[PDB]
RNA sequence: GCAGUCGGCAGAGCGAGAAAGAGAGUGGCGCGGACGCUACGCCGCGACGAGUAGGAGGGCCGCUGCGGUGAGCCUUGAAGCCUAGGGCGCGGGC
RNA sequence: CCGUCGGGCCCGGGGGGCCACGCGUCCCCCGCGAGCGCACGGGGU
RNA sequence: GAGACCCGUGCGCCGCGCUCUCCCCCCUC
């Protein structure tokens, strides 16, 4: 019986830890750990008790079937891959949508969600832009932020909330969900001055205004 | 509510003196006149935007008379600020010379 | 019965096992060697220069005894001496590269071969990259990618040549089985070389790209590999 | 481009017999995996004999 | 099989060199070390100014 | 709906335009069927640039879609309801054409028949 | 032998059809219809074959019997099949693996009675 | 390289740096297990690919006629011919 | 005598990394521990 | 992997090192 330790040594880079392997050794203490040396469901019947076997036959086989693949080892699937953010990107950044209907609109960025899509309002009484999903390499990150460390996010605004259903109406819970963020984060933003018109404002590229050149 | 895409120019194909590689664009960027200034643009995609007879689909729309061939940039050509981009489909040489809108989403800042 | 032979097999097994770690060890420990071998030698050339000038002498380097050797023009238009020192020289492609021991008799054929080889004398870092990168074997007469140290030492252990380190240091430290350890490697065959040429058809010495650059050749093994 | 010959790549050996003989056919098939499935060399040599023309199969006269 | 760089993959430069591991725990160690003790010496510096 | 291969991979093919005849544009009597050009002047022959292109064996398809047609299956010809019977196991892979001159009352057998063995025919509503 | 007997018939048999890069042999106990020797039907000393009853419900599998092989009378014993496809499938693999019965023709078998069952199951 | 599909007559090995044996003896419940292999077939590695005159190989390229064969096709429409139809083949062609 | 981040597993006496960590005998010298996972790991999910 | 004392992918080779079959302590929810 053991309980589950932290591994003993830390990463030095990815792939190497920091101790060697004999200082692994006496860190894990082993020089004083030497050890030495389906089927089938039986059910009643009115005869007497069979044996019923589970996993019964393939009633149909194709005529011709598709030979196994061989195997690959650093291939996950999307629930596990591993979820990079851009250091620009900050809880309380102003982002610009680049995409959707709401393409040139800034809004005020929150937490990054489990699928690596950055939850994001830009409040409903400025941008009508609700508690929505954006994608990070869709959205530019302006330099200009607002601290929110003492705003509470719910912990149910998730990517399973915030996933498309099947019309559409917005709910009840929908509608309370963002006047509860946005009574919290709105006296934040209204505390720094014209920063309510800034977000009121979309983004344009004008002449002699190059991207490359105007820093954000 | 604003143009959010940067003009650019097919200023034709990547080519020698007597071969040209039709796969491969060379764009000149509005403002864009040095090779140090490419690497905002590297890896941003590229819509040539044309209007033909017969009405086509638009994505979240009604069908109208707009086609789009899309790409993204690749690499910088030359010294200059010209840039290498490529397509889906090989750029149509009647739009030498025309626009080409340079989106901004393929976000790296 | 069975119950023995289970067990018979699965000490097969752990033999084998134990074999493979004693080899990995060895292998290790070869290497931790050979890293204290090139230092020795890198500390003992400085330290060589530094007494002799103290003294005030003048102290000579040993002539080198490995070159790296780049075949540079094309399959066009050699005179066929020429042709035979390149094929002898193992090197019939432009941009192939192979390691050539140094003596009077090699010399002279790198000689002959001066408009259309670049050649000079390489490091223990070009030595690694190009074992690493572009290591190829010659096993069975097929062109075999260097992948795991049994492909060497298949071929190569019976000279002691039993891992990359081995190959590595038998070419560099230009050793008793070079030929065999060179013979197996297949003829690096190197990449065009990034940033472009200088002049491929004039001598080094005359501001060009063939002959013997001495310890230039380094600068473009970083560029051709 | 590579500096080699390739007037004597294909080798002018025989890899079967020319005969459409059945029976040599079905030797050929045993000996071909006798040749191969051994370790022995003269299965090999029965099998390249068995390839040959008439002209170099002479024949063993019993004196 | 597929020829990976073992100048660019880690684990392939370990299956064809065990000591890559030790070289590459040592100068990494080391050279924090360095940097340490220069930024340690950087510091002796601009206080030995306030002196 | 339709009957699908066991497999679809994607049918990547190096060329599509067919190999033109050289100088076939240019007249009536040279036929658009392929010719080598052997002339000891010719520019198709001697591969100049800009020319029109000679068919070489690198121009050949991949051997796992090689035959395959569109749909994803290979064409297999039949002339009667008994020819069906020999694509009854290679049904995932390999289709049925009833041939040209296969009559108006045996293309409907042999479509009835195919519909009850699950094999694709390239050319069901042929004749009717 | 059956060898020899495919070494004759492999390019020269009435069941042949090269058509459309493709080979088939039409035989009436050439479980896959192919032209090989371990799917021939005709020159082994053990063959099965699979194909649909006489009535339009049911399979009816073939068996080549060891005694009268230049006998083609009383050769083959033919056993008509009416079960579900389960049972079906179950039955013909029993035949070919408990009897030990050319026993690299099992799936085939066992396929081709999914096929003709299969096709004997209307379309709506 | 593969006849090793060696299955309740079972035991599912033979890429592994280092000549050879997963040798054998005797004293001290539940009935299961993809594909394959036209062996003239199938599979795997590696290197290579210019071509006149010329030589050789493969043609499930094509025409006509004969000998076998397809319980072949066909007046519910053969040959031929036309076709901005669908396709296949590197191509001959289909 | 002097010098060597010299070579001797840095010969030998009085804080930090090591593919070093059973015991018993004789002399020399000063063959099968078990499980669980993670992965720069035998060619994309 | 189990194995003639059992019949289970239908994530495993090489190579790197993680925890547990020992005992304590600190820190955060
Ligand atoms: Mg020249
Ligand atoms: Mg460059
Ligand atoms: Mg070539
Ligand atoms: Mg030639
Ligand atoms: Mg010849
Ligand atoms: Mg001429
Ligand atoms: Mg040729």
């Amino acid at each position: 019986k053991g309980k589950p330790h932290c591994s003993r040594n830390p990463v030095l880079v990815r792939g190497i830890g920091r101790y060697s392997r004999s200082a692994m050794y006496s860190r894990k203490a082993l020089y004083k750990r030497k050890y030495a040396a389906l089927a089938t469901v039986t059910k009643p019947v009115g005869g007497g008790t069979r044996v019923v076997k589970l996993r019964k036959m393939p009633r149909y086989y194709p005529t011709e079937d598709v030979p196994r693949k061989l195997l690959s080892h650093g291939k996950k699937p999307f629930s596990q891959h591993v979820r990079k953010l851009r250091a620009s990107i900050t809880p309380g950044t102003i982002l610009i949508i680049l995409t959707g209907r709401h393409r040139g609109k800034r809004v005020v960025f929150l937490k990054q969600l489990s699928s690596g899509l950055l939850l994001v309002t830009g409040p409903l009484s400025l941008n009508r832009v609700p508690l929505r999903r954006t994608h990070q390499k869709f959205v530019i990150a302006t330099s200009t932020k607002i601290d929110i460390s003492g705003v509470k996010i719910p912990k149910h605004l998730t990517d399973a909330y915030f996933k498309k259903k099947k019309k559409y109406e917005i709910t009840e819970q929908r509608k309370v969900d963002q006047k509860a963020v946005d009574s919290q984060i709105l006296p934040k933003i209204k505390a720094v001055p014209q920063l309510q018109g800034y977000l009121r404002s979309v983004f344009a590229l004008t002449n002699g205004v190059y991207p490359h050149k105007l820093v954000f | 509510s604003g143009r959010l895409w940067c003009k650019a120019i097919f200023a034709g194909y990547k080519r020698g003196l007597r071969n040209q590689r039709e796969h491969t664009a060379l764009l000149k960027i509005e403002g864009v006149y040095a090779r140090d200034e490419t690497e905002f643009y590297l890896g941003k995609r590229c819509a040539y935007v044309y209007k033909a007879k017969n009405n086509t689909v638009t994505p979240g729309g009604k069908p109208n008379k707009t086609r789009v061939i899309w790409g993204k940039v690749t690499r910088a050509h030359g010294n200059s600020g010209m840039v290498r981009a490529k397509f889906r489909s090989n750029l149509p040489a009647k739009a030498i010379g025309h626009r080409i809108r340079v989106m901004l989403y393929p976000s790296r800042i | 019965n069975f119950a023995e032979l289970k067990i018979k097999r699965l000490r097969k097994k752990f033999a084998q096992k134990m074999l493979r770690k004693a080899r990995r060890k060895l292998i290790y420990e070869k290497a931790k060697h050979y890293h204290k071998e090139y230092r020795q030698m890198y500390r003992t050339e400085i330290r060589m220069a530094r007494m002799a000038r103290k003294a005030g002498n003048f102290y000579v380097p040993a002539e080198p005894k490995l070159a790296f050797v780049i075949r540079i023009r094309g399959i066009n238009g050699v005179s066929p001496k020429v042709r035979k020192v390149l094929q002898l020289l193992r090197l019939r492609q432009i941009f192939n590269g192979t390691f050539v021991k140094l003596n009077k008799a090699s010399i002279n054929m790198l000689r002959i071969v001066e408009p259309y080889i670049a050649w000079g004398y390489p490091n223990l870092k070009s030595v690694n990259e190009l074992i690493y990168k572009r290591g190829y074997g010659k096993i069975n007469k097929k062109r075999i990618a260097l992948t795991d140290n049994t492909l060497i030492a298949r071929s190569l252990g019976k000279y002691n040549i039993i891992c990359m380190e081995d190959l590595i240091h038998e070419i560099y430290t230009v050793g008793k089985h070079f030929k065999e350890a060179n013979n197996f490697l297949w003829p690096f065959k190197l990449s065009s070389p990034r940033g472009g040429m200088k002049k491929k058809t004039t001598h080094f010495v005359e501001g060009g790209d063939a002959g013997n650059r001495e310890d230039q050749i380094n600068r473009l093994i970083r560029r051709m590999n | 481009g590579v500096d080699i010959r390739h007037n004597k790549d294909r080798k002018v050996r025989r890899k079967e017999p020319k005969s459409q003989d059945i029976y040599l056919r079905l030797l050929v098939k045993l000996y071909r995996f006798l040749a191969r499935r051994t370790n022995s060399t003269f299965n090999q040599v029965v099998l390249k004999r068995l390839f040959m023309s008439r002209t170099n199969r002479p024949p063993l006269s019993l004196s | 099989v597929l020829k990976k760089n073992p100048l660019k993959n880690l684990r392939i430069m370990l299956k064809l060199n065990p000591y890559a591991k030790t070289m590459r725990r040592n100068t990494i160690l080391r050279q924090a070390r360095n940097h340490k003790l220069r930024v340690e010496r950087a510091a002796a510096a601009l206080a030995a100014k306030s002196d | 709906a339709a009957l699908r291969p066991l497999v679809k991979p994607k049918i990547v093919k190096k060329r599509t335009k067919k190999f033109i005849r050289h100088q076939s544009d240019r007249y009536v009597k040279i036929k658009r069927n392929w010719r080598k050009p052997r002339g000891i002047d010719n520019r198709v022959r001697r591969r100049f640039k800009g020319q029109i292109l000679m068919p070489n064996i690198g121009y050949g398809s991949n051997k796992k879609t090689k035959h395959m047609l569109p749909s994803g299956f290979r064409k297999f010809l039949v002339h009667n309801v008994k020819e069906l019977e020999v694509l009854l196991m290679c049904n995932k892979s390999y289709c049925a054409e009833i041939a040209h001159n296969v009559s108006s009352k045996n293309r409907k057998a042999i479509v009835e028949r195919a519909a009850q063995l699950a094999i694709r025919v390239t050319n069901p509503n042929a004749r009717l | 032998s059956a060898h020899l007997q495919w070494m004759v018939v492999r390019n020269c048999s009435s069941f042949l059809i090269k058509r459309n890069k493709q080979t088939y042999s039409t035989e009436p106990n050439n479980l896959k219809a192919r032209n090989s020797f371990r799917y021939n039907g005709l020159i082994h000393r053990k063959t099965v074959g699979v194909e649909p009853a006489a009535d339009g419900k049911g399979v009816v599998v073939v068996m080549k019997r060891r005694s009268g092989q230049r006998k083609p009378a009383t050769s083959y014993v033919r056993t008509t099949i009416n079960k579900n496809a389960r049972a079906t499938l179950s039955s013909i693999r029993h035949m070919i693996r408990k009897n030990k019965y050319h026993p690299d023709l099992r799936m085939a078998a066992i396929r081709r009675a999914s096929a003709i069952l299969r096709s004997q199951k209307p379309v709506m």
